[PDB]
């Protein structure tokens, strides 16, 4: 569930909204490609090989699968109410809004000339 | 798959790179969500919904998925020998391609902010 892991990185990085990761470095925003250019960015990739993975299972579908989850006080914590595929995506997104709220947010990697930063 | 796609485009947009739909209007390229900005930046939202469509079958990941098709004199053709799931990600690809040829390309339309263009 993609809203889901907006709510996280508030949760995390409520100074912040998704939209500045969005489109930032490489893999952030949604496909990547080259080197990932900074540890925030390098979250995203990690990110990504999460989801690739979840993929995995049969029918999960990590943007559109809805799961179980607690936000208090910052923690993020997934319940135990998910099945496999839920459980799976609820983890990838966890890890990542903890990898984003750990990373700097270097202004200058927002919005980058793929084809001349990501080749 | 993206290589059979990203060739299609090669085919009816010879004089242009693939790079320079990977970031144009809030839904090429990246995830997508927002208001379109133009004709091109159009074709992409329906490229998506055609991928969401073929998510609704069993094991089938447009993404991933090889399926046959052939670029000749600029006129991309889906091979019949394409079971359910490369038959629809192929037509999706094919009608996407095509869009692509008509649309103008707006370079003030390219890498731009979409916290602010899209919403
Ligand atoms: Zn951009």
């Amino acid at each position: 569930n993609t809203w889901q892991f907006k709510n996280m990185i508030s949760c995390t990085v409520p100074s912040r909204s998704w939209w500045d990761f969005a489109d930032y470095g490489c893999y952030c925003g949604r496909g990547g490609s080259g080197t990932p250019s900074d540890d925030l960015d390098r979250c995203c990739q990690t990110h990504d090989n999460c989801y690739n993975e979840a993929e995995k299972i049969s029918g999960c579908n990590p943007r559109f699968r809805t799961y179980s989850y607690a936000c208090t006080a910052g923690t993020l914590t997934c319940t135990g109410r998910n099945n496999a595929c839920a459980a799976s995506v609820c983890d990838c997104d966890r890890n990542a809004a903890i990898c984003f709220a750990g990373a700097p947010y270097n202004d200058s990697n927002y919005n980058i000339d793929l084809q001349a930063r990501c080749n | 798959n993206t290589y059979q796609f990203q060739n299609m485009i090669q085919c009816t947009v010879p004089k242009r790179s693939w790079r320079d739909f990977a970031d144009y209007g809030c839904y090429c390229g990246r995830g997508g969500s927002g208001t379109p900005i133009d004709d091109l930046d159009s074709c992409c939202q329906v490229h998506d919904n055609c991928y969401n469509s073929a998510r609704e079958q069993g094991g089938c990941r447009p993404k991933q998925k090889t399926y046959t098709y052939q670029c000749k004199a600029g006129g991309l053709s889906c091979s019949g020998a394409n079971n359910s799931c490369a038959a629809t990600t192929c037509d999706c690809d094919r009608l996407a391609a095509i869009c692509f040829a008509g649309a103008p390309y707006n370079d003030n339309n390219y890498n731009i902010d979409l916290k602010a263009r899209c919403q």
